[PDB]
């Protein structure tokens, strides 16, 4: 396995170099949101992102090395809190606002706009303001997002010992970028148990919105993609 | 299922 | 505040005599289950250990340092995933078991008597199973589960002002735990890289303990409805400060 | 709450 024979510094850029691109969306100001305009909005840039983050996932080491039906159940388990870990990274320079897009940055009085959509809203700026706190880097969130997409799914499935010698990997490689920065021995692993609790909450939203895309999906509010359908049906509400 | 050809693609 | 004072083996030492004790259920071994029986058994069993967990976080360092509503808000926040961690640590030596108690030992096909159950104990079996592969010990299961109390909801407030005094101690006090896990690791004789590696192993749990326990969040509610068994007042205000 | 009222027995 070409992934568990990485330095640090290769799976840094190998990770760096894999990232998708920040997507506009199909925001019109000529017209007044409405619930279903927003949410039509968020699930077609959903469907965009997802289509990138698919290849982006063929590229985290390690992932090409599993069967079709292991990728798909992780990308399946993972999706939303990997959608959303990028959400908050782009969102870290403007607080108290999400940017979903370059051109669709909104507050959480606009989020009102969705029925309990505000409810995310403020679980997601409240993660993005931890962020700040601490002083996320690239590297590190980089690596938080390839964590997230190996290890969700992981414990519902050999191939779980490859999974977990790469998550080791991944886990050396935070810690080189944190010695790298100058951090001590002891706040090396303070960090690294700040950031990987930081997952902790980002499964908690990922739930919630599940849930909340489940309950949008069953009052017709907006026509879900094909490929959005599916991967909410993967997680049986 | 759709993730699965995309996989492929 | 003693907490930030406390060194690694004294927060251990705390954290070993705070413990719950293990219950037992009224479970009457001679009569088959139903879904209503056993529904009722394992929501009983919750409320009286929903009562010593309560006890028990008064007794986490740092824990009484919040205001009344910030303990009773990471309470709200966690408490499914602390009795389920428990209920996994219980289980850990029986494999494809679930220690409910000594005398409620339900193996994974008896989840079959209430309606999504299996789908919940499945997940709880993968964890001890998790756990069982990497030899979990004592010290370590009891930092994981004060980690749990003390982050689940910490994000779900510091919201100012000018309570950032809470925030800040309560991830004070998270250093500490971490601290004591490595702690524990290097005493056990782990290299640093060894030690590393595992604090990562046993954090990342925790993102599949609280899937759990919103997994069962969903499912208590939905037994509420169903009104499939009566539940206590202090469990159907546990399970509303989530509203589902 | 009944949770208010236990954490201050
Ligand atoms: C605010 C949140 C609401 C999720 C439930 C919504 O019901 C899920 C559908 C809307 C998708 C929103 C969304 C899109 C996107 O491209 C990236 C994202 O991080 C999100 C997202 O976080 O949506
Ligand atoms: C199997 C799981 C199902 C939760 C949903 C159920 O709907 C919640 C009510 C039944 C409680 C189960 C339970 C009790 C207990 O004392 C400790 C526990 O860990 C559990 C528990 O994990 O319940």
């Amino acid at each position: 396995s070409l992934a568990l024979s990485l330095t640090a510094d290769q799976m840094v850029s190998a990770l760096l170099d894999a990232e998708p691109p920040i997507l506009y969306s199909e925001y019109d100001p000529t017209r007044p949101f409405s619930e279903a305009s927003m949410m039509g909005l968020l699930t077609n840039l959903a469907d965009r992102e997802l289509v990138h983050m698919i290849n982006w996932a063929k590229r985290v080491p390690g992932f090409v090395d599993l069967t079709l039906h292991d990728q798909v159940h992780l990308l399946e388990c993972a999706w939303l809190e990997i959608l959303m870990i990028g959400l908050v990274w782009r969102s870290m320079e403007h607080p108290g606002k999400l940017l979903f897009a370059p051109n669709l940055l909104l507050d959480r009085n606009q989020g009102k706009c969705v029925e309990g959509m505000v409810e995310i809203f403020d679980m997601l700026l409240a993660t993005s303001s931890r962020f700040r706190m601490m002083n996320l880097q690239g590297e590190e969130f980089v690596c938080l997002k390839s964590i997230i997409l190996l290890n969700s799914g992981v414990y519902t499935f050999e191939e779980k010992d490859h999974i977990h010698r790469v998550l080791d990997k991944i886990t050396d490689t935070l810690i080189h970028l944190m010695a790298k920065a100058g951090l001590t021995l002891q706040q090396q692993h303070q960090r690294l148990a700040q950031l990987l609790l930081i997952l902790s909450h980002i499964r908690h939203m990922s739930n919630k919105g599940m849930e909340h895309l489940y309950s949008m999906k069953c009052k017709n509010v907006v026509p879900l993609s094909d490929l959005l359908l599916e991967m909410l049906d993967a997680h049986r509400l | 299922k759709i993730l699965h050809r995309l996989l492929q693609e």
